């Protein structure tokens, strides 16, 4: 960034 | 038992369990240890006595600066994990195949926050996350527990998009569509291109960093167009905003988004309105934006998203851990  | 990933039919006879469960997430899928190859996947199952898959755990194993691997099941594991007693099980199987590498077994499912499930977890020996660390930060969670979903059961007579909205919210809709934004779907090498395109626009205009398009590439290779499926937002030939839904188990999950700067006639509402469509069109219970920081009118994230989803964010249980090296634990891990 975040995730996935 | 632990799966044995070189084993065709028994991969099949996992997936099949995986794809047809409730509690189904693409992110416990074997797809998704292909898209992180980072990752080592280990995978394990418990099955009924006529021998059927009845629960099912998906870890992938990545490195810290200890010598121990974080083991993580990403929005798993698959089965009711309100029932402790089999999640004890599942558990205990997936201990025994990471084979004392890791320091923590940690698994974020979509389950309800409530003090007695988080009191139950805490009694059987497990470290919660939830309340006591909420926060952006080295040390808040991977997973934002607070997220906007839209039950679409709550329509069941619903055919379009717009009849799960009050007035107000349906002229915020139509808005896009009468300036001329047009929307495209698939899952070719093209959208991925235009996808590319916005996801790292954006990423420039907020300064932030983006995945490299291999990883959405694999995606792409790992999931058919049933299952993945990236929206192209454009208006009279220009690219205007993108976004990469998947359809897994019981819902369809808004991933990823990307969009040109300046004027966007207001496409990402456009994306939305059509991934809610594909939601509509394949009978799916939940359609999920992801997470917010706060429900709140100062986060921005919640802003948007609550257009789309009225009710209350979903708060979920958090970060469960089995701890396995607690001293590894208490120097990487902290509230
Ligand atoms: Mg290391
Ligand atoms: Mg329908
Ligand atoms: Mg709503």
């Amino acid at each position: 960034x975040k995730x996935x | 038992p632990v799966l044995n990933l070189n084993d065709p039919q028994a991969v099949e006879r996992y997936e099949e369990f995986m794809r047809q469960s409730p509690y189904g997430q693409v992110t416990q899928d074997l797809g998704w240890a292909k898209v992180k190859n980072n990752w080592e996947p280990v995978d394990v199952y418990l099955e009924d006595d006529q021998g059927a898959i009845i629960a099912a755990m998906s870890m992938l194993l990545g490195d810290t600066p200890t010598d121990k691997k974080f083991a993580y099941a990403s929005k798993g594991p698959v089965m009711d994990v309100t029932d402790v007693d089999l999640l004890d099980r599942l558990v205990d199987e997936a201990v025994k195949a990471l084979d004392g590498r890791a320091y923590v077994l940690r698994f974020d499912p979509e389950v309800a926050y409530s003090d007695e499930f988080n009191t139950t977890l805490q009694d059987h020996g497990y470290v919660t996350r939830n309340r006591n660390v909420a926060d952006a930060g080295m040390h808040a969670t991977i997973q934002p527990r607070l997220n906007m979903v839209l039950d679409l059961t709550k329509f069941p007579d619903a055919k379009t998009t717009l009849d799960l909205y009050p007035s107000k919210t349906k002229s915020k809709i139509k808005r896009p569509f009468r300036d001329g934004v047009e929307v495209h779907s698939g899952n070719s090498a093209t959208e991925l291109d235009e996808f590319f395109k916005t996801y790292t626009t954006m990423a420039e205009r907020h300064g932030i960093t983006h995945r490299p398009i291999e990883y959405f590439q694999r995606m792409q290779a790992a999931f058919d167009a049933d299952t993945m499926r990236i929206f192209v937002a454009e208006r009279e030939g220009k690219l205007l905003s993108t976004g990469i839904a998947l359809k897994y188990g019981r819902k369809i999950w808004y991933m990823y988004a990307g969009s040109m700067d300046g004027n966007t006639y207001y496409a990402p509402y456009a994306v939305q309105s059509e991934m809610i469509q594909w939601a509509l069109d394949t009978n799916t219970d939940l359609y999920d934006l992801g997470g917010i920081e706060s429900e709140s009118t100062d986060d921005s994230l919640y802003v948007f998203k609550h257009v789309f989803v009225k009710d209350a964010p979903r708060e979920y249980i958090g970060e469960i851990d089995k701890v396995l090296d607690p001293e590894v634990y208490a120097e990487l891990v902290k509230d």
